RNA sequence: UAUUAAU
RNA sequence: AUUAAUAA
């Protein structure tokens, strides 16, 4: 009953550790302006 | 022997209330003058903002 | 229900 | 199977 939601709750987890993680690495490198997440699909619109 | 001053993280998110509430609570907490303190003069100015 | 877009 | 958009 509910796939398409934990799925998508499950991406927005991994994005954000996505950008925690490169938040360390490269500091100071992207700035995030947008996340999106639909399930298994991410998108960013981010500066580089 | 052991002071306190306070960390920066850009990685950290957290809603605002939380630094205001812990403006009042370090100044229940800690001792900063007289004959001894916990804290880093910084520290107690950044409470003091909060 | 009918068709189609998507997952 | 699940949500929508038109038609009826």
């Amino acid at each position: 009953n509910s796939t398409l939601i934990a799925n998508s709750m499950h991406n927005m987890a991994i994005g954000t550790l996505m950008q925690r993680e490169v938040g360390r690495e490269q500091p100071g490198v992207l700035t995030f302006l947008s996340e999106q997440y639909v399930g298994d699909d991410t998108l960013f619109y981010t500066k580089l | 022997q052991i002071i306190l001053d306070l960390k920066i993280d850009p990685g950290e998110r957290m809603d605002p209330a939380v630094r205001m509430v812990a403006g009042v609570v370090g100044h229940l907490l800690f001792t900063a003058g007289g004959r001894f303190t916990n804290l880093t003069q910084n520290m107690a100015r950044q409470l003091d903002i909060a």
